[PDB]
């Protein structure tokens, strides 16, 4: 899921690499 | 420390360290090299195949290169595949693969090295610990919650495990369950507890709970670095960014754009009505678990900085008139939408994940009483036509008491301290 209004994911951004 | 040399290894010791001399200097392409020639000589050794994912790893990071990186994952799986592998190495060399894995956004390949890793290390409670945090990372909580009970069941007190199945407990909306779990495993010190993500549900699970200490814990995780303030608890923040809970619009200094909402907000108001009576589906139900109780919807016409063409279908004119201001539509850190919320709502009070935006509100349709909105220590009111500026990094809450629907017009712009450089390279939120 996405963090919208709040902080309730494990994390917020996604990983991509360098 | 470690044992890295099998009986092999330890005969070619003085290779092995001739390479290695070369990496730990900085002469990484010719390290590189070196690496490569002894596993050229000797395929089989494990510390030559270790040595060469490690400058491989090196490379990537000099050269900031995914690719390079994804050489070294490969070649750290290769180090595993090996005859006559140390233990300590076998384990050094598949956790550094799926660290890389995770870093490159591989959550899948991670998890699959993690679950091998936890196969081969049965008796290895830190490395289920890690499994449980892949099994998070790609949204799987359910497993993520057997991993982590699993744990408990052989370590009770490990407190990393205690603060992982508290914040799924917490996620699951199981709110009273959560507390002992986020509490006991931040009070224990344990490697990785000392998070803010543990201190911001911990003390948003009390002040559902209606439990005091709610604010004692957010002001250890201010003293611990990870807030702001106990007000503002964002967690993915760029600091020095002006931090103040209610703006007016010249001090934001979006004011073209506030003017063309406030002058042009009937046309924004009857796109929202219209979808409201003819395409009501738009309106997705709010789903961060934000509610106590009562209906909230929001009707999405950006994310993450990208325009949704099938939403904008349903508000043509609110979408044209919007892309003229760059400062919301490109904020990859906010949306813009609409957002209904009917009599019999509060929102629970809570935190955005971010410094790094702004959230004006146009009221659209504004009951005469009953909706007001806290933003910190100060509440106001909405009026139908006019903008409201706040930082929802800052702790806000929303009561809904009317006898109609509320509508306002949801548009996040970035901080205006923000340069352009950081506007362009901020990971989407
Ligand atoms: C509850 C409000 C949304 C609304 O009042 O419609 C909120 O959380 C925010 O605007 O950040
Ligand atoms: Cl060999
Ligand atoms: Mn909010």
């Amino acid at each position: 899921g996405k963090c919208k209004d709040g902080l309730g994911e494990y994390t917020c951004t996604s990983l991509e690499g360098f | 420390k470690p044992k890295l040399l099998n009986k092999f290894d330890k005969t070619i010791k003085a290779e092995l360290d001739a390479a290695e001399k070369l990496r730990k200097r900085g002469k990484i392409e010719e390290a590189v090299n070196a690496f490569k020639e002894l596993v050229r000589k000797y395929p089989q050794s494990p510390r030559a195949r270790y040595g060469k994912a490690q400058c491989e790893d090196d490379l990537a990071e000099k050269r900031r290169s995914n690719e390079v990186l994804r050489g070294a994952i490969e070649t750290y799986q290769e180090v595993a595949s090996l005859p006559d592998v140390p233990a300590d190495l076998l384990k050094l060399s598949l956790k550094r693969r799926s660290d890389r894995q995770q870093f490159l956004g591989h959550m899948r390949g991670s998890l699959l090295t993690l679950q091998r890793l936890v196969q081969l290390f049965p008796n290895d409670t830190s490395l289920k610990n890690d499994l449980g945090v892949g099994y998070l990372l790609i949204g799987d909580n359910d497993n993520a919650k057997k991993v982590y009970e699993e744990v408990l069941s052989v370590t009770p007190n490990d407190g990393f495990a205690k603060v992982h199945y508290g914040f799924i407990l917490k996620a699951q909306n199981k709110i009273a369950e959560s507390i002992p779990y986020l509490k006991e495993g931040i009070e224990s010190g344990d490697p990785g507890t000392d998070d803010g993500r543990f201190y911001f549900h911990l003390g948003d699970a009390m002040q559902r709970v209606g439990n005091k200490e709610a604010y004692k814990w957010y002001e250890l995780g201010h003293k611990r670095g990870h807030f702001a303030s106990v007000w503002q608890r964002s967690l993915y923040n760029v600091n020095g960014l002006k931090a103040q809970p209610w703006w007016t619009p010249k001090e934001t200094g979006y004011t073209e754009l506030v003017k063309s909402l406030e002058r042009n907000w009937k046309l924004i108001r009857d796109e929202g009505l219209a979808v409201m009576d003819k395409a009501k589906g738009l309106f997705l139900p709010e789903d961060e678990n934000l509610r106590e109780k009562g209906d909230w919807s929001q009707f999405t016409l950006w994310q993450q900085g990208r325009r949704n063409e099938n939403a904008c279908k349903g508000a043509p004119k609110t979408c044209t008139l919007l892309e003229k201001f760059p400062e919301t539509t490109g904020c990859r850190r906010g949306q813009i939408k609409y957002s209904i919320m009917h009599p019999g709502t509060h929102v629970w009070p809570h935190t955005g994940p971010t410094n790094c935006r702004l959230q004006m509100h146009l009221g659209l349709v504004i009951p005469k009483e009953g909706c007001k909105i806290r933003c910190a220590n100060e509440t106001k009111t909405w009026e139908e036509g006019k903008v409201l500026i706040f930082d929802d990094s800052f702790e806000h809450e929303v009561w809904q008491d009317a006898s109609s629907f509320r509508l306002i017009f949801i548009v996040d712009v970035w901080h205006p301290e923000l340069t352009p450089q950081q506007r362009r390279s901020l990971p989407a939120i």
